[PDB]
């Protein structure tokens, strides 16, 4: 079918085809647009006339332009080969290093699975860092929120994560830079090539990376969180996997729906957002999950808008979050690597029905004595010290210990740390974290704990600070 | 769905949807000219106000304009069918436009497809041909008294301004 | 003309809604009868909305557009340096002809990832300040936000006349091709502008593109990209380039008004929405290159003023959700006669370090953090006192060093200096020193080294940073400089 | 001191022949304008080379 | 159109003719002269009242010494 | 050529022009019309109809009356024979003065003078109102906008500084009273009258009266800044005079533009406020200027819209200007006369040179002690009305002082006053405060410096006060 361009305004290409017009969200293919101009139906405008949306940049135009409709929506590649490559929403190398050799190609909407195939439960994504899993135990499928202080080693942080668990537990990963800047992109690029997470040598690169900068149309930006989804999707039913879908921002998706919206002439709801903001979200978020083939575990990078989250959308957004990364820039001040903020860093799924009862009590035996010695800086702050009891004293330092106990070292960032980070097997750490609480190392330095692997090797550099 | 007859002129909307339809209908047995002439004889029968205005009062309604101008073409003798779409455009009030949309139908024959000229150009007429500013080069190239008034005089103008316009 | 033109389908508010053109290119500038152009943004059904760039009472309806069938290019070279331009690039100077007499398609890509490097480069701006705290680069994009007048442009203009010593330093990345793009900014101001930069004839490596109020509102939103593009083709040819885009604030009400003149959604905040994807795209064109493409640099300054606190202000927003940082200016400092202005705490360089001098890491990172600590302290009391002597310390120094940041207007200064004051203070040596004479010793000191150690200066500017070395000749110099300066 | 005074004297020079050329140039072209159209083959003169148009451009 | 040169004779005629017959403003009349003489007056004012077929030259002195 | 109003709605008479149509503002008369019914062309929507825009009233209108288009925009008197004589904005009177005769006719829109027209560089003009020379030391040629509380001492100030300086200055002014309520302008024309500078024996007096109130429609209202700077660039090149430029209240203008957008098919921007609006400052502002042959030295009245700024037209206002001066309604509040927001009495011919430093420091240090003041404002809260640090009470003392040294009497509202009020020429003003800053005066008490000019005569008034 072709047709013709009737109307632009925009990247609003009303196009008339005289020929069939095909369903919605059919990826047209202009018919003199040298630079794959995608263009995907929006509606069905009515006598012969699509509108649909350019997916990318306008120009040389001329009314009555021949477009030939792909015939289905938008067709990525999915498969393995975007591991360790930069696509870009079209999945076209903006890895800028050739194509990428696929051959399955999937088109990038995709469903919540059907009710049936819900993997009932969900259980606990280690996340191995213990701190982290401590306070907030991902669930394997789920939707983890990253609020945060940028390029901490943000990245850093996730690099590890990848590291830390799609390593490990063999999963995969998938960034979607979404929106992003380029140079972020970019510099995260090289990091990761840098990292070796990314390795140039193997496109085995824990991480696809699909990037759909600020420069797209929102929309296209805005799909190239589908284009991620695809490729995950691909990984976890195709591959049986924990993949990994990492995503920033997950926000700027947002805005870039509401965006269109308005040009879409709708009247998209609060904030402006679009009134679908809500059904966007629902369903893609509900095509991520655990299915019964894997985990796609969503980690989702969350930009604060109006630095606010009772903006609606991410108010709703915590209703797909059940693990909340509050990064701790305080944390981070204290030296402390993790940085996460440990007490809002949480876990909805943290039961002691669910995620072990003793887990869960000694996290939140945890959680409320880091509380506690939270209460007490405050008192300390101003009533100095050993004005009170030396069990606060002694939590104080256990708390403290602890603390330091959650500084875990980092493993390519030898160059920032001095040290190499590791790895904590769960049932150690709920014992690690018991232990310290038990208070069981009364002798040895606290900065022992400082950047300590498992508890064992905490032990060991107890040891070594206990001379 | 049908078939979509999209000859040149064609309104691009702007109620010669009709004419889009008719163009798809006219081309359909082809009853082109017949009901490109039919239009132009009703085309005064019917805008003049001989029983034709004071049926396109508002205040008569399509109680019986359904009854009269409809009942014109049977008042009339045309409506090979051509009726029918005249009392679409009497509900959908279309009739106050026809004559534009008799325009954009018709032009005439191959004159469906006419041009008159323009830029440094005097000249008014249309173009049938294929091909064409051989007939116009033969057509200014015809006579000699011509206007000026009728079009481009390129001259207080072009260039009339231009060196002025470099200073 | 058989059909090369169109006639114009209606006409009302400089907005010609055209008839014909259809065979019409896609963000063709068509050229009206009346010589006028316009853009033909929209080519919508039955017509093009076509922006019409002058007046309609000049223009009437049924005229002749007439294809120009040309996208707009701007001219493009560098003989702009040394002129100040219209938004097309052309001369309003009243220099006679222009000299950029290459062109340029205006609609050129934002760099690849590879083609993009980062930034390992400084660059500077004599802002002590800035360059300390918010150590500048190339290449990039900045938010300089702050309140009319903050000398908001003044702010600007001394890190422009600052890269006359660039332009003089003749490390050809260290050598800047300046761009100046003004936004709605009467002719007067800009006269006044030029006026300073005239006497500073930074010019010479400069254009300025100058786009004041009367411009219609689309060559106003136009004029950025075309300096955008620019200052890419300087990026290309391996030049270093800085745009100032002052100010996005006035382009953003010229694009909603387009906008909604083009019957079209704006957004959020009665602003489209993809002024920011606008924005985005312009600034996703400034960048810092690999170096295998000549790697030049467009880096950005990009100036919002501020109505307070409405950076929340969707615009603002936007921009802060792009930038690389945000240069916040506290005029009540100002008031308090701290100039520069800056609200330091919330001024932010996301990028920090690879833009910064070694030279400067290693005055400015106690500072910077002291100036943290300072701060928060700084606020606390001052309650016709204050307490522990320890924190009193740091304020004194702190205000010092406060000092330090400041600059009059029309002072940009070179890195060495600035690096050598703040060393001073930083080696904890005129917090003894009490506020007007700092200012007084600062002077001094600096005409001091400047004459005596050059030197020295020459040293550590030489060594791109204090040496040990240099350090121990400094601290020694300034000892007894300081002891001079004082007794 | 010199040079201030030899600026004037090219400028005036250059004002006084703008000054003139703009009236000048009003003064001839409102002046001849006047005539021209009375041969009307200023008019064919280009009906010719617009006919070299007409042809020669396609 | 096809005239091109022939109109640039056009043009061409008046600029001699006013040139072989200089005298005011030239065939303008006085009015070009009412501006010129102010024009003349402000530049003037630009450089302040120094004479310009004059070269200037002073001497220079000295003041205190140490 | 003639039209047929065809659709009267509101002053938008769109005007279906039955001949041909005459370029967007062209001026149309109505043929037949009770009087001039002037439209002007917006828009030609096409059906060689136009939208045009009654400036004048819609009352009595056949849906068909004929209208012979004036064929251009507006052709007006524009001659020295105006001043003294008001003219409503149609370039007619309404001096009563019979005709104001001039031999000068013209469109009303004009052009904004090009940057190589720039004459660049302009000087401080100064008020002797000390607070004004001081704070917003103005330049002459000026664009000054005085954002400000309502009418308020605005008015008075304005008045007042065309006393002072209108007067002092051998140049021509003009008042354009924009959306003036008109009893103000008899007023003030009452003033000129009695002051004499409106001259009855003078059409030419020192100062030319448009007034464009808010009684007109739209139109009229919207051009009237159009008219009064035609005018003003006549009086301003020709004569070569530096006009001296009032328009009251040029927010009057931007709300009759934003009054209009809608009727006027467009939407307005935000809040209402005109979508066209910056092109529409561009076009006004940069009609003015103060060109290589004279200045429009303009005093500007802005009001403040509910004295926020936030508010886009201010915000875009700013640009324009050369001196913003900003009362302070909570100054006034103060019961301050003059009233003034001193930190917002300003200047982009202010930062450290473009003023000068003296008086700039002086300002900022006198800027810092009324800041702390504030800032220890808070401590008091806690504390009380004499409780601080005794330093901070010498500061805040000062700026308890400095504050009224500032309130001045006032020449106009002496009646309310019932002072009289003063001038401080620069030196005397600028020493005045350094004086007290000297802390020489210390040992003198506040209120004595309320209400006063000349820093001495405070002193004095210490003294009269025991």
């Amino acid at each position: 079918t072709t047709g013709r361009i009737v109307a632009v305004i925009g990247a609003v290409v009303d196009v008339q085809f005289d020929e069939g017009l095909p369903p919605i969200l059919n990826a047209l293919e202009v018919q003199g647009r040298e630079t794959r101009l995608v263009l995907e139906v929006a509606q069905h405008l009515g006598e012969s006339t699509v509108r649909t949306i350019a997916m990318d940049g306008t120009e040389g135009l001329v009314r009555g332009q021949k477009v030939l409709d792909s015939g289905a929506p938008i067709r990525i590649p999915v498969g393995p080969e975007t591991l360790g490559r930069i696509m870009n929403v079209i999945g076209e190398p903006i890895d800028e290093r050739g194509p990428i050799k696929t051959k399955q190609f999937a088109a990038i909407h995709a469903e919540a699975p059907e009710f049936v195939e819900m993997s009932v439960e969900q259980e606990i994504l280690v996340t191995g860092i213990k701190v982290v899993d401590l306070l907030a135990p991902y669930a394997k499928g789920g939707k983890i929120g990253l609020f945060g202080g940028a390029g901490v080693g943000k990245t850093v942080l996730i690099m590890e994560l990848i590291n830390n668990v799609a390593k490990a537990h063999g999963g995969y990963s998938v960034f979607a830079g979404v929106g992003e800047r380029t140079r972020e992109g970019n510099d995260l690029y090289h990091e990761m090539i840098e990292s070796g997470v990314i390795n140039l040598k193997d496109a085995t690169s824990k991480v696809a990376l699909v990037y759909g900068q600020m420069n797209e149309p929102p929309g296209a930006r805005a799909r190239v969180a589908l284009t991620g989804l695809t490729v995950a999707e691909y990984f976890r039913d195709q591959e049986g996997q924990d993949v990994l879908l990492f995503i920033d921002n997950i926000f700027r998706f947002t805005q870039a729906g509401s965006e269109v919206s308005a040009l879409l002439g709708r009247i998209p709801s609060a904030v402006g957002y679009q009134p679908t903001l809500a059904t966007d979200m629902g369903t893609m978020q509900e095509r991520i999950t655990t299915t019964k083939k894997g985990s796609i575990t969503s980690v989702q990078a969350i930009y604060v808008p109006a630095d606010d989250l009772t903006d609606p959308a991410p108010a709703t957004t915590f209703a797909h979050l059940d693990a909340t990364t509050v990064l701790s820039r305080a944390i981070a001040e204290l030296g402390i690597y993790p940085a996460v903020d440990p007490l809002d860093s949480t876990s909805r799924i943290m039961d002691p029905n669910i995620v072990g009862s003793e887990h869960y009590d000694v996290a939140r035996g945890v959680q409320k004595i880091l509380q506690d010695y939270k209460s007490l800086q405050d008192i300390i702050a101003i009533l100095g010290m050993d004005e009170l009891s030396e069990e606060d004293k002694l939590t104080v330092s256990r708390a403290r210990k602890i603390q330091r106990f959650l500084s875990q070292p980092f493993q390519v960032a030898e160059v920032f740390t001095g040290h190499l980070g590791k790895l904590v097997p769960l049932k150690e750490t709920i014992k690690g974290f018991q232990q310290i609480l038990a208070g069981e190392y009364d002798h040895l330095p606290e900065q022992a704990f400082y950047m300590v692997g498992p508890i064992e090797e905490a032990v060991a550099k107890a040891d070594k600070l206990a001379e | 769905f049908a078939k979509l007859v999209r000859p040149p002129v064609q309104i691009y909307g702007i109620e010669g949807r009709y004419a889009t339809a008719l163009y798809s209908a006219a081309s359909k047995q082809n009853k082109l000219e017949q009901v490109e002439k039919e239009l132009l004889r009703v085309g005064q029968i019917l805008k003049e106000p001989k029983m034709a205005a004071s049926l396109l009062n508002p205040y008569v309604k399509r109680s019986v304009k359904v009854k009269s101008l409809s009942d014109m073409t049977a008042k009339e003798k045309f409506s090979p069918l051509t009726s029918n779409l005249i009392n679409l455009l009497a509900e959908n009030g279309r009739l106050t436009n026809t004559p534009a949309v008799i325009s954009a139908f018709s032009t005439m024959m191959s004159v469906h497809r006419g041009e008159v000229p323009c830029t440094v150009t005097t000249a008014s007429a249309l173009d049938e041909t294929t091909l064409t500013e051989l007939k116009t080069v033969l057509k200014s190239f015809l006579s000699k008294g011509q206007v000026l008034k009728l079009e481009v005089k390129i001259d207080p103008s072009i260039m009339g301004g231009m060196i002025v316009r470099i200073g | 003309d058989l059909e090369e033109t169109g006639r114009v389908l209606s006409i009302g508010d400089g907005i010609a809604r055209v008839h014909g053109l259809r065979n019409v290119q896609a963000e063709e500038m068509v050229e009206f009868s009346s010589g006028l152009k316009g853009m033909s943004l929209n080519l919508e059904p039955d017509n093009v909305g076509v922006v019409v760039f002058g007046n309609d009472k000049l223009i009437k309806e049924g005229d002749i557009v007439k294809r120009t069938g040309a996208i707009v290019d701007v001219p493009v070279g560098e003989e702009l340096l040394g002129r100040v331009v219209d938004a097309l690039g052309n001369a309003i100077d009243g220099k006679g002809p222009i000299g950029s007499k290459a062109r340029r398609r205006v609609g050129l890509k934002a760099p690849g990832i590879i083609p993009r490097i980062s930034v390992r480069e400084p660059m500077q701006t004599g802002i002590k300040a800035v360059d300390s705290l918010v150590p500048i680069g190339r290449g990039q994009r900045e938010l300089i936000i702050g309140d009319r007048q903050t000398g908001k442009t003044s702010i600007a203009i001394d890190t422009i006349i600052n890269q006359k010593r660039f332009n003089d330093g003749t490390d050809e990345k260290k050598k800047l091709y300046c761009i100046y793009v003004a936004i709605g900014q009467k002719r007067s101001t800009v006269a006044q502008l030029v006026k300073r930069l005239t006497d500073a004839d930074a010019m010479k490596y400069t254009i300025v593109v100058s786009a004041t109020a009367s411009d219609a509102a689309p060559l106003q939103y136009l004029a950025p990209y075309s300096g955008c593009s620019m200052g890419e083709y300087f990026r290309d040819n391996g030049k270093h380039a800085l745009i100032i885009y002052d100010d996005l604030s006035k382009q953003a009400v010229a694009y909603r008004q387009m906008s909604l003149l083009l019957r079209r959604p704006p957004g959020r905040e009665a602003y489209p929405g993809d002024v920011f994807y606008l924005h985005s795209r312009l600034l996703e064109r400034a960048a810092k290159m690999n170096d295998a493409f000549g790697g030049g640099s467009l880096t950005a300054l990009p100036v919002i003023e501020t109505q307070a606190g409405d950076v929340s202000a969707y615009i603002p927003t936007n921009v802060i959700s792009i930038t690389d940082g945000q240069i916040f200016l506290e005029t009540e400092l100002f008031y308090k006669g701290i100039r520069p202005a800056i609200n330091v705490g919330l001024s932010v360089s996301r990028v920090g370090s690879a833009a910064q001098t070694r030279a400067m890491k290693q005055v400015a990172g106690t500072m910077k953090l002291e100036l943290a600590q300072y701060r928060e302290v700084a606020a606390f009391a001052q309650f016709g006192s204050d307490l522990d002597a320890a924190t009193q310390q740091l304020l004194s120094r702190g205000v010092r060093l406060t000092e330090l940041l400041k600059q009059g207007q029309y002072s940009p200064m070179a890195i060495e200096e600035q690096v050598a004051v703040i060393y001073a203070g930083v080696r904890g040596y005129l917090d003894k020193l009490e506020p007007s004479k700092i200012t007084k010793f600062e002077n001094a000191f600096l005409s001091h080294v400047i004459s005596q150690h050059q030197a020295l200066l020459g040293k550590i500017r030489t060594d791109g940073k204090i040496s040990e070395e240099s350090d121990a000749k400094l601290k020694e110099i300034v000892t007894n400089f300081l002891a001079g300066f004082e007794a | 001191e010199v040079k201030n005074r030899l600026d004037y004297h090219i400028s005036v020079q250059n004002m006084m022949r703008q000054k003139e050329q703009e009236h000048m140039i009003n003064w001839v072209e409102k002046r001849v304008v006047q005539s021209i159209s009375a041969q009307q083959e200023k008019e064919t003169i280009a009906k010719c080379i617009a006919d070299l148009k007409l042809l020669s451009k396609k | 159109l096809d005239p091109v040169q022939k109109l640039f004779v056009d043009k061409i005629r008046e600029y001699r003719t006013k040139r072989q017959t200089s005298g005011g403003p030239v065939d303008a009349g006085p009015e070009y002269q009412q501006d010129l003489d102010r024009e003349l007056f402000k530049l003037k004012q630009m450089y302040g009242k120094a004479d310009m077929n004059t070269f200037p030259n002073f001497t220079f002195e000295d003041p205190k010494f140490e």
